[PDB]
């Protein structure tokens, strides 16, 4: 899973 | 009685939280005398495509900001970039700004996230530093900005700006001198994390808390010396066991060594019952932490 | 995005909490404008004798009272009591008294506790209040007085104040109108809480959240109605499922309805697997809770 | 075991 950026 | 994680009391740092908002994109920010610290990536087009941060930042325009404490909003002087953050001047001054430091924290180390959505604190909670420079946090879209702290004898030692869930869930935050904790960035790319280990010298710490919560069927009676322990831990993903006096007072309170407890950490690692609650071993508490909710100075 | 128990940010409250000292005893209390609410107990001393609060309180003297806030004293103008609390008159307001209410929880409502020590807030924790009205706190001598509190809408709802440990642990306070939470009673007799049956909705909450997170093999293919269910909950600890429009929102963003829920539970109430991390079902986390970590609406 | 007041 790519990375998410919050 | 009781043993729970804990934070510490959020008020000195409530006040410093903003909404930092560039675009179509909002995350929190801390504002610390006349300037608002945040994550850079506010900034970019998209967050789903890799970004490329010096273009962001030449083709920025500081009127597309929009920074508010509360409903008063702030008006954006200047702005430049630090590591992962950016450095946003602003023209208005916070005179609730705390006696602070910046402080990078070590694997092991526990400290309080302020859980921030929209430039408002929402939750309070603590974490623990784990080996893979993550931690086990409750972080959704929009809650970047969040800042980590300790409060020291009074001054309020800033670690942690939150950035990003990694695709395990785990999060990853920088420090607030812009470097990303574990050499992680803040690109939506497919990042795995390394094997995480647990800080053992706070399992000693957890054990102990256990033994005086009155939990004993798991103790051993056989005995290992800290450094036949050490080359043992290693390849059974725990830390070395570097500092024994940390526990100079648990062994008096509790007439069990940590000779005691290696040798009952080696047979844990296990079935099936439990220990003050958990199901294997925790390395989120620190001595310092067992020590207050144990007996208080 | 995963789940942590967390409490609501605490500056509201930290400028509340007092020292109230009355000859040997010493606790925590609350002021609120001109009146400081602190454990009845601190007027009586007893290791295993009942205590007879109504003679404690005639033979009562103003000035062996010594009550302040940090390090500044206030002044002791009158004392009455009401059901296990002291309402203590003082000299002067609390200029920082915010807007807040009292409400009395029920079986199932979180809330969170500022944990005290010396009229000094140290920690704070989420808890969830049992059907025998204890909580699983983390509290040692010295913390009576401790409040509990919910943040509504700007509003701080005090809803508790902690007075003591039973012997089996658990911890017992009363609410700001002086009644006992279950009808304990505040004296150091023996004194064993009912049985504890989880909150269903709450759990409900739980396996929802799980889902959403990934834990999925525990989900059963059979369908339970609230009516059947309801026959069933109250001879396995369990309770009666009141309210199910809190639920839709879980049940699109799942497409599990709680019928399907209802069944699994039916099954695990289950050696085994950690949903989330949890080897029995937990009843600490509201719908709420789980919405704010989940989306935030 | 005895309650304990706090």
């Amino acid at each position: 899973k790519l990375s998410d950026l919050q | 009685a009781g043993l729970r994680k804990m934070a510490q009391p959020s008020g000195v740092v409530e006040k410093c939280i903003v909404r930092v908002c560039y675009g179509n994109m909002a995350l929190n920010g801390l504002w610390l005398g006349d300037t608002v610290m945040c994550p850079r990536h506010v900034i970019a087009s998209s967050t789903t495509s890799t970004i490329d941060y010096d273009y962001a930042l030449s083709v920025l325009r500081l009127h597309n900001f929009s920074i508010s404490s509360g409903n008063v909003f702030l008006g954006v002087v200047g702005v430049t970039m630090r590591g992962a953050l950016l450095q946003i001047k602003v023209n208005q001054n916070n005179v609730h700004t705390p006696k602070y430091t910046y402080r990078t924290v070590r694997p092991g180390e526990s400290f309080n996230i302020l859980a921030c959505y929209d430039g408002a604190a929402a939750g309070v909670y603590g974490v623990n530093m784990r080996s893979n420079y993550t931690i086990r946090g409750s972080f959704i879209n929009g809650a970047a900005g969040s800042p980590g702290y300790n409060i020291n004898n009074g001054t309020v030692e800033f670690c942690y700006l939150h950035q990003l869930e990694l695709g395990s869930g785990c999060h990853v935050g920088s420090d607030l001198d812009g470097v990303m904790y574990g050499g992680y960035e803040d690109q939506p790319t497919l990042q795995v994390e390394g094997a995480s280990s647990l800080f053992t010298e706070n399992v000693l710490a957890f054990l102990y808390a256990a033994l005086i919560n009155g939990s004993t069927w798991w103790l051993s009676s056989s005995r290992i010396a800290v450094d036949r322990f050490n080359e043992w831990a290693v390849h059974n993903g725990m830390t070395t066991v570097v500092n024994t006096d940390c526990f100079s007072i648990f062994a008096a309170k509790t007439g069990v060594d940590v000779q005691r407890l290696l040798a009952s950490i080696q047979s844990l690692h296990n079935g099936g019952k439990q220990i003050l609650g958990y199901t294997s071993l925790t390395d989120e508490f620190t001595t310092g932490e067992v020590i207050r909710q144990m007996y208080g100075v």
